């Protein structure tokens, strides 16, 4: 999985694209991203559109060899794609919204199919 | 196992009924006979122990656990052989403090012969059947007397209390861990005209003090405090109890009164709160020609700090501009109600207008009611509510109730408001208290006739009762400007102080219905403050005065209902599905409990299923009962002829089939019947239905809890 | 300890099981007769398509010649709440009519007067249901029908979050094991009267079923007599045998 801040900086997870013992490492061609899919024999043009990345940044403090510590890639998309139903983009919080409301939780909405 | 070992010396001292360390009102003393008291002593007896001012006539008060030893040594220094009977198990007949024909060998009555000089060990223990170690707090209190002459060996002062705690939380003196305070109390009867000294002294003295100088029970704050509810009279004699303000928690149950005989077995404990001067309350009407009075001296120590949240956690609050309006006003108001039923001839043609030339139509009778709007002229209705009358109507509080009663006092005599048992603001009274401080923190009640006052105050959360317990708990409030006799003038209702079942601005009472209460308050003209308009003033026959004869004195002793001296209006017709709330109160000048038989029905109450109740005065009975029957009976009692002749009940009960509603007139339904649109029991919302409240469009927070955490 | 023990195959008619076209169910049905199953609303409303099997023990297997009760069109109820749940009954409108067998045996119709006679008296009670009412992990593959106790109504609006009215009430043991959302929803919860039988529950999910030890939720029909009145009368005669017979009526069931 992956995730979505914009429509350039594209984040997700570094335990899928970088992994020594593997002996796997991409270049900037064959890490495609999809966004917006409701299923995966069907495939439609009228409702999404296939992305591509071109840039990879690494992270600094990237010491998986303990227990994971902050495992978290960030690419960028060049295509100038819209915002329609099935593409809603989403912002991000601050500090001045939650300086104390540690007495919550809030969940969020993970989709996904039986991919894990 | 513990080593309880004890020293008491009984020995007759010269105590004054009144607290006079000053030698100036010696001369003139009021006060001046001797009393064998109780006295702790050190080990071989050598100084007395100084003993707390609470401990007046009081002797040492001793305390233990459970599976411990007490090694008790006694020396008598009276006149008489006396003896200690105390309440445990493991003591035998040679050690029981009890003389009499016990057909047994004459041995076993060593315990008994302690000459005034002579010294005693008594071995006594306990058993481990003694602790509760459950819903009961962790103390069992117990009296130990002396079993020669129970006449004497009281009214002298021959009374002490006995603890035995459970072994674990409690320190050495009984004192709790989590409780950093030992409160004991007592309240008793010292009848000198009866006892050994023959002197007319019969003085109602609460521990040998009188006019309420007993010494105040004073402690700071941010601390816990521990109860003892202890004080035997001299037999069947009451005591009135009530904490006001701060509320306590017998049986681990929140209340804030106790009225039991021959002190009973029972101690409690609570938390304190805001600093301020409370009261307590020991209004006793059957002892009043003494005095007995009592206050609380909450002071401040800073020193730890509870998780105590003002509102409710993040969900309730309801915060609404519904302030009770409350005017004093003088409509005229009966005994007889409104075009009496069954023809209250004894009182409609006598007093109730211009018959028999007495007193007349326009009285003076102040009733507390409730307001819709800002006019102190009209509430809901032009007249009453009915099913209260005279009674004050139905009022729920909830958290932000905005209890914010506008009294406009507007008769003849400055009146007020005091809800019972309940924690107020520094800059509002609204409570019978003597704290007056700074500007800041004053409190008058005092409202004169024409001046507006409102008494704001924002009930919270720490505001409710336990769980386990009813909803609303019964409340009756009360003038606080007078005691006894603003109660014979009218000036008398109930609130409902409810738990955590806050759903709308109104409190959706889940579970429950609507609520039937009885009241049965027998007053006198003489008692209420409006005497002077009966004989002398609003009256039209000087020449012959209605005093001084049995006539009017019983016109106007009478039991009342509803404003309704005869009978009531309603009956008791309930139905099936009748998760109502029982209500009963009996006020008045009585001291001792009340009861009342029911022929053919029954109530239930503490998980079974009982006949007949008991309530109490100063505070309410609550109970929820369901009104499943079909007939009907009479609800008489078996006393003596003014209050077991007249005090029936005449009602019809009927269920066809189930809540029958489909050929009577009732307000209910069960429905069970031709529903073709929207008829009851139809909770069908666009939205949502129900579910636990409405914090949100859908509450998004989960933390619903009852109480503090 | 009487456990949950399976259905005989012998005394164990209803259980119309309420299953779609394709290989999966949702909920079961109530045999009475011949024109109408009693079931809950929920089980067509807010779900899928509707295909009825009555004399159906088992979903993976078949026992031969017996499972056939097809269902044409359905239609919902008006006490019937779409959020909560409070007389969720409803009716299935057959298509094609089936005799008496062994494994389809008819019963009685219920009446107002026995609702002061049942509860006092049998306060216990059996739950037939395949298991689709907690269709978590418990899918057991076999037609199991449990035993469970009746309990005062004064225990039953604090079961559950929602306030329930007296249409349903308790019908389960005390909190201590699982005893609720027990076989299919729309599920009798028949109770062996005197000489007769007469269904008296309709298990149904209030907020779904998790952790739900406390008490369970079964209608009562009884009360329903109404209902079952209006729709079998108002609808005439049967035209084409059981059609519908009669699925051509309003939504708030007449």
């Amino acid at each position: 999985g992956a995730s979505l801040i914009s429509d350039r900086w594209v984040l997700t997870a570094a335990h899928c694209l970088l992994y020594p013992p593997w002996d796997k490492n991409f270049t900037e061609n064959d890490l495609l991203v999809r966004i917006g899919k409701h299923s995966r024999t069907r495939y439609e043009r009228n409702i999404e559109k296939i992305s591509m990345l071109e840039k990879i940044y690494i992270h600094p403090r990237y010491n998986w060899r303990e227990n994971l510590d902050r495992d978290i890639a960030l690419m960028k998309l060049k295509k100038p794609v819209a915002f329609s139903d099935y593409i809603h983009p989403v912002c991000l919080p601050d500090r001045e919204t939650a300086a104390s409301l540690l007495q919550a939780g809030y969940k969020g909405r993970v989709t996904g199919w039986g991919n894990l | 196992a513990q080593l309880r070992q004890f020293y008491v010396a009984a020995q007759g001292i010269s105590w004054s009924y009144r607290p006079e360390p000053t030698n100036s009102s010696l001369n003139l003393s009021v006060t001046s006979f001797k009393k064998i008291v109780y006295r702790e002593y050190e080990p071989y007896f050598k100084k007395e122990k100084p003993q707390s001012t609470i401990s007046g006539l009081l002797g040492p008060t001793l305390y233990a656990e459970v599976g411990d030893i007490i090694k008790v040594h006694f020396k008598n220094k009276a006149d008489k052989p006396l003896s200690i009977h105390p309440q445990g198990i493991r003591y035998s007949k040679l050690s029981e403090g009890a003389s009499y024909l016990d057909h047994t060998f004459p041995a076993e009555k060593m315990d008994d012969a302690v000459a005034p000089g002579r010294e005693y060990t008594y071995e006594w223990s306990i058993s481990e059947d003694s602790g509760p170690t459950h819903d009961d707090p962790p103390c069992l209190t117990h009296i130990y007397y002396s079993h020669e002459n129970l006449i004497e060996d009281f009214n002298s002062g021959l009374i002490g209390p006995l603890l035995i705690c459970k072994k674990g939380t409690l320190t050495e003196g009984g004192t709790q861990k989590t409780f950093d305070k030992q409160i004991v109390l007592l309240f008793a009867v010292f009848d000198e005209s009866k006892s050994w000294s023959q002197s007319s002294s019969l003085m109602y003295t609460v521990n040998g003090y009188v006019n309420g100088t007993m010494p105040d029970i004073t402690v700071c704050a941010h601390d816990h405090i521990s109860w003892h509810l202890l004080g035997m009279s001299s037999g069947p004699e009451l005591f009135s109890i009530h904490f006001n303000g701060q509320v306590l928690e017998q049986n681990h149950h929140k209340v804030s009164a106790i009225t039991l005989v021959s002190a009973t077995s029972t101690t409690a404990n609570m938390t304190v709160g805001p600093e301020g001067k409370w009261i307590i309350s020991s209004l006793t009407p059957k002892h009043l020609q003494a005095g007995m009075q009592a206050y609380i001296d909450i002071k401040n120590c800073p020193k730890k700090t509870r998780n105590l949240k003002k509102i409710t956690r993040e969900q309730r609050r309801h915060m609404k501009r519904w302030e009770y309006f409350i005017a004093a006003e003088e409509v005229i108001w009966d005994y007889a109600p409104v075009i009496p039923a069954n023809m209250d001839k004894k009182y409609r043609s006598q007093h109730l207008d211009n018959f028999s030339n007495q007193i007349g139509k326009h009285y003076k009778k102040v009733m507390y009611t409730q307001y819709e709007d800002e006019s102190f002229t009209k509430h809901t209705v032009n007249p009453n509510m009915k099913e209260d009358g005279i009674l004050g109507p139905i009022i729920r509080a909830q958290v932000r109730d905005t209890l914010k009663i506008v009294f406009k006092n507007m008769a003849s005599r400055p009146y007020s408001i005091y809800p019972h048992g309940v924690t107020f603001s520094p800059y509002e009274d609204e409570v019978n208290s003597s704290f007056t401080s700074g500007r800041n923190n004053t409190m008058i009640r005092a409202v004169q006739p024409g001046e507006t006052y409102t008494y704001k105050w924002n009930i919270l959360e720490f505001d409710e009762p336990t769980e386990n317990d009813a909803q609303c708990l019964t409340r009756p409030y009360y003038s606080d400007v007078d005691i006894m006799r603003d109660i014979a003038s009218g000036l008398i209702g109930l609130l409902l102080i409810c738990k955590s079942r806050s759903l709308d601005r109104r409190g959706i009472q889940r579970a429950a219905d609507i609520e039937q209460q009885a009241v049965f308050a027998v007053f006198d003209e003489n008692k209420s403050w409006y005497l002077e308009d009966n004989i002398n003033k609003f009256c039209e026959n000087p020449d012959e005065v209605k005093r001084d004869d049995p006539k009017f004195y019983e016109s106007n002793i009478m039991s009342t209902i509803n404003g309704y001296v005869p009978e009531s209006i309603t009956t008791l017709g309930f139905c099936f599905d009748d998760t109502v709330q029982w209500h009963f109160c009996s006020v008045g000048t009585q001291n001792e409990i009340l009861t009342i038989h029911f022929t053919g029905h029954s109530f239930i109450y503490g998980k079974r299923h009982e006949d007949t109740l008991t309530l109490f005065p100063m505070r309410g009975e609550s109970v929820t009962v369901t009104m499943d029957n079909v007939g009907t009976w009479m609800l008489t009692s078996m006393n003596s002829s003014p209050r077991s002749k007249k005090l029936r009940l005449k009602f019809r009960d009927v269920k066809c089939i189930p809540d029958d509603d489909e050929d009577s007139y009732e307000i209910f339904e069960p429905p069970e019947s031709t529903v073709m649109a929207t008829r009851k029991m139809h909770d069908r919302l666009e939205p949502e239905d129900e579910e636990s409240d409405a914090d949100y469009d859908y509450q998004n927070r989960l933390a619903a809890a009852l109480g503090i955490r | 300890i009487v456990g949950g023990q399976e259905c005989k195959d012998g005394e164990c008619p209803w259980q119309a099981l309420l299953i779609n076209e394709e290989n999966e169910g949702f909920c079961g049905g109530t045999i009475l007769s011949e024109f109408y199953i009693l079931t809950a609303a929920h089980c067509l409303y807010q779900a899928k398509r509707f295909k009825v099997r009555v004399g159906d023990r088992n979903t993976e297997q078949e026992e031969g010649g017996e499972a056939v009760h097809e269902v044409e069109v359905v239609i919902k109820h008006n006490r019937f709440t779409k959020e909560t749940y409070d007389f969720d009954i409803a009716v299935l409108r057959l298509k094609t009519p089936i005799t008496f067998r062994m494994n389809v045996a008819p019963a009685c119709l219920p009446e107002r007067d026995w609702a002061e006679s049942t509860l006092m008296t049998q306060k216990t009670g059996i739950v037939s249901g395949f298991g689709r009412t907690h269709e978590k992990g418990r899918q057991s593959t076999r037609l199991k029908m449990l035993e469970v106790p009746y309990v005062d109504r004064n225990s039953c609006k604090l079961s559950s979050s929602f306030i329930i009215t007296q249409n349903m009430f308790c019908a389960g043991y005390d909190t201590k094991q699982e005893d609720a959302c027990q076989g299919d929803a729309g599920g009798p919860h028949v109770t062996r009267f005197k000489d007769t039988y007469f269904v008296t529950g309709i298990v149904s999910w209030g907020e779904g079923c998790a952790r739900k030890g406390k008490y369970g939720i079964y209608t009562k029909v009884t009360a329903f007599l109404k209902w079952i009145d209006r729709s079998m009368k108002t609808r005439g005669l049967p035209k084409a045998k059981s059609h519908a017979p009669e699925v051509i009526t309003s939504s708030p069931l007449k």
